[PDB]
RNA sequence: CCGAGCCUGGUGAUAGCUGGUUGUCCAAGAUAGAAUCUUAGUUCAACUUUAAAUUUGCCCACAGAACCAAAUCCCCUUGUAAAUUUAACUGUUAGUCCAAAGAGGAACAGCUCUUUGGACACUAGGAAAAAACCUUGUAGAGAGAGUAAAAAAUUUAACA
């Protein structure tokens, strides 16, 4: 019988030797995450696929992002075997709205604050 | 298995006694044996004769055991009550009740209309008051009508032919038989119809199915091989006869020759016992138009197995338990499936280890219910 | 690329948007949590 | 009594009931009797399976034929043909349900040690005879001493801690990782990866 | 052309039986049960879909759901967009295959028969060929570019 199925916590349980090969720290989450699509919406649970289309993830291999609440995440893990996520940061401050124009997502992670025309 | 129920001393003896045909319960019995002895209002459809009798009255003997004896008070009404659709099945039911509280002190009575009421209406039956009574709802229904019965003494009622309880003609004197609306409510039957079944629900709150063997239309026993008549009617019954020749057969080698014949009217039943009587068959017919002397004489001789050949009507199809029963022919296929294999299921009711041979004959309005026997 | 500077704000004030959602979450669950304690430390009176 | 006793087909107490053949009871590594017990020699059944009255006479007759009673005992550990196993009427119609019962045959998982043998001698000189005994036996089998079952668990207890790669079968599945939950048992969990249907593979480390 | 002459009218006879039934473009839209002298058909049954009228749904978290395993149902928030009564017609119901769960038969079979989940009778690339396996979904052109699934591995018997 194929259901939407129980995981661990422990799948959501980190280690300090995680914390290490990740990128991330115990200490300051992350604001914001971001999310991409690189698995099929086919031959999973339609339930699951429904909950793509609630995660705004119709396109695939496109960016996308959310604020990774608690019930964002768990979201999430619903549909994490076909997902990937990002932390989605930004090492300069938000966009204002005086700069509300230049900005973009380098996938390493940032938001720029002015994609300029010349170069560094 | 039983001892799972914790059954008394007596109650343990007795079942030893039903030893070999009973040492331990039947899965259905043991579905059925101690959810009753949790007290909870249920139905239960199962095989006829399987001991879900028994499974019934174990768990209501463990209940009266934690009854008071103050409520046996003289002129009240019993606390244990059981109902039958037939004065032969209340009968047999409360035969089956005075062997098992020979050993017990549950008093054991039966109440039934065309017998006589100053014998139902003792002054040891009616008065003196019993642990443990069968009656037929119009013996009921006259004694609650001259106040020579009460309702609100209840406190476990077993159904029994729920089913058979169901008929138009026989719900509304069960709902006026319906009273203290907080007894233990058990109903048996072979199936359940589900027009019925709803009905149970304008008197039910939260109760219990528990169901036996298939889902499905369970109407093949895997004991029980069946044949279809592929005649005819106007050489059927000399078909019969043949069959009877065959039978012949049967009344040759000692293998017991019990004969039940299904018979849908009783005058018809009355015109074919006058042939078969003629055709010099010992036969005996059981039927609603026949005396009731004559029907209890002719239950006792059943009993006996006093008459090799014995011709039922309508009101004799379903609820039998009768020993030695080899040869079933449904002289007329019944109106219902579900009184064609009631009719089954009476024979061979020692359960899945005695056999039997089961002939049905086919008429042109039993021609859809080819489609039935499919 | 009109298109893209619009999906560029698109994304820019989603994201400003979320900002001050959790920022103003942040705020109310401690205003939530200094007004129970200050509920607790006045329920032990008279 | 230094020998093997015999299996009956059938017990005196027949079964009244028809039941089923299902494949759960030899699917599985078995717990129960799969250690030795009073013995210094057996046979681990390295696979799951039924078997039957025959298959116990052939074993029982493999081993009567080549033992000295006086320093070699055999005593069959698995119980008799217990489970019935049914058949039909041939020639009849298609499907209809169960007829009456066939044969008796007692159902055995992997890791379940068959005969145990003892005495005055060692599994060295009746490892042929065990040997023989295991490729014509129902399941697969391998005979196993005393020590040679402590062997076979400390080398697969240094297998699993010698591990090295960065995926595992329950570091991918009871993670449920990349959906292989579409295509992962509802029992899959139990095995980890080491039994699949009616073969067992222990050599999966 | 004799197993009941031939012909004309009656005769557009009749069977629920097969098959075929004509140009274009937008909006929505694929498998549950019960009766039936019935399974080659039809009727109660559900879904829809549309037209009108009336404001919360799907995903869930606590509690709760029985005595004779996966679980499932009612179920605050979260994210996201549709839901309840009244009506008309049609249209499916004889579905295929695969992973799990049971019953039968050899525990033969492109065998049967009920529950769960998919896709499938509908595009493209790959497995050699490709109704079913993997990726991928949905509109046009460009003579750019990134990417996904992606070709099987492999061999031995030394001994004091
Ligand atoms: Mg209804
Ligand atoms: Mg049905
Ligand atoms: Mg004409
Ligand atoms: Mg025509
Ligand atoms: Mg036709
Ligand atoms: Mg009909
Ligand atoms: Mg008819
Ligand atoms: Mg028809």
């Amino acid at each position: 019988k194929f259901t939407r199925s129980r995981i661990p916590e422990k799948v959501f349980q980190a280690s300090p030797e995680d914390h290490e090969k990740y990128g991330g720290d115990p200490q300051n989450p992350h604001k914001l995450h971001i999310v991409t699509r690189i698995k099929s919406t086919r031959r999973r649970p339609y339930w699951e696929k429904d909950i793509i289309k609630m995660l705004g993830l119709e396109k695939a291999h496109t960016p996308q992002v959310h604020k990774n609440i608690p019930s964002v995440n768990a979201k999430l893990k619903v549909v994490k075997h076909l997902i990937r996520i990002k932390p989605l940061k930004l090492p300069q401050g938000l966009p204002a709205e005086e700069n509300m124009s230049n900005t973009c997502l380098k996938s390493t992670g940032e938001l720029v604050v002015q994609w300029h025309l010349k170069p560094v | 298995s039983f001892a799972d129920l914790g059954l008394e001393p007596r109650v343990l003896h007795a079942l030893q006694e039903a030893a070999p045909e009973v040492v331990q319960p039947t899965t259905v019995q043991s579905s059925t044996i101690p959810s009753l002895l949790r007290g909870r209002h249920v139905v239960c459809a199962a095989e006829t004769g399987s001991g879900k009798t028994l499974s019934y009255l174990l768990p209501l003997l463990q209940r009266l055991l934690g009854q008071p004896s103050l409520d046996s008070l003289p002129i009240p009404a019993p606390r244990g009550l059981v109902l039958v659709p037939s004065r032969e099945l209340a009968q047999q039911v409360r035969a089956v009740a005075q062997p098992l509280g020979r050993s017990l002190g549950l008093l054991v009575r039966d109440l039934e209309g065309g017998h006589g009421m100053r014998r139902i209406r003792l002054q040891l039956s009616r008065q003196p008051s019993a642990d443990v009574l069968v009656a037929t709802p119009g013996a009921l229904w006259k004694a609650l009508k001259s106040r020579l019965i009460s309702l609100e003494q209840l406190s476990f009622l077993v159904l029994d032919e729920a089913d058979t309880l169901l008929d138009e003609s026989f719900l509304e004197l069960v709902d006026y038989i319906l009273f203290n609306p907080k007894a233990q409510l058990v109903l048996v039957g072979a199936t359940f119809p589900e027009g019925v079944g709803q009905l149970l629900n304008k008197v039910a709150s939260p109760d219990a199915v528990t169901t036996i063997t298939s889902s499905k239309l369970h109407c093949i026993m895997p004991h029980v091989k069946q044949t279809f008549l592929r005649l005819k009617g106007a050489d059927k019954v000399a078909e019969l006869v043949h069959i009877l020749k065959h039978r012949d057969r049967a009344e040759r080698t000692g293998p017991s020759g019990t004969v039940l014949v299904f018979c849908n009217s009783s005058s018809t039943v009355n015109w074919l016992g006058y042939i078969l009587d003629d055709h010099k068959i010992q036969h005996l017919r059981l039927q609603g138009q026949m005396p009731a002397l004559m029907r209890v004489g002719i239950f006792q001789s059943f009993q006996k197995s006093s008459r090799d050949i014995l011709l039922c009507t309508d009101i004799a199809s379903r609820g039998l338990d009768s020993t030695g029963v080899e040869l079933v022919v449904n002289y007329d296929f019944p109106p219902t499936l579900q009184d064609y294999i009631h009719r089954a299921g009476r024979v061979g009711r020692v359960g899945s280890e005695v056999p039997g041979t089961v002939i049905s004959f086919v008429t042109h309005p039993w021609d859809v219910s080819l489609v039935q026997k499919i | 690329q009109l298109r893209r500077k619009a999906e560029r704000e698109t994304f820019a004030r989603r994201v400003v948007l979320l900002s001050q959602e959790m920022d103003a979450g942040l705020q109310a669950w401690q205003l939530r949590q200094q007004k129970l304690q200050e509920e607790q430390r006045k329920q032990e009176n008279a | 009594k230094p020998k093997l006793r015999f299996i009956e087909r059938a017990p005196l107490v027949p079964k009244v009931r028809r039941e089923p053949k299902n494949l759960s009871d030899i699917r599985g590594p078995s717990t129960e009797a799969t250690e030795f017990t009073e013995g210094n020699f057996a046979i681990l059944a390295l696979g799951g399976g039924y078997l039957h009255w025959g298959h116990f006479e052939m074993m029982r007759l493999t081993i009567n034929r080549s033992m000295d009673p006086k320093n070699m005992f055999a005593i069959w550990r698995v119980p008799a043909p217990f489970k019935p196993i049914t058949r039909k009427s041939v020639g009849h119609r298609m499907g209809g349900g169960k007829g009456a019962i066939d044969h008796y045959v007692t159902p055995v998982k992997a890791g379940r040690l068959v005969v145990e043998m003892g005495g005055r001698c060692e599994f060295e000189e009746v490892q042929g005879f065990l040997d023989q005994v295991a490729h014509k036996l129902p399941f697969a089998a391998k005979a196993v001493s005393r020590g040679t079952l402590e062997k076979m668990r400390k080398d697969q207890e240094e297998r699993e801690r010698n591990n090295q790669n960065p995926w595992t079968f329950e570091r991918i599945a009871t993670a449920n990782m990349l959906g292989i939950r579409k295509v992962l048992s509802p029992y899959d969990l139990t095995h980890k990866g080491k039994y699949w249907g009616k073969f067992y593979m222990p050599k999966r480390v």
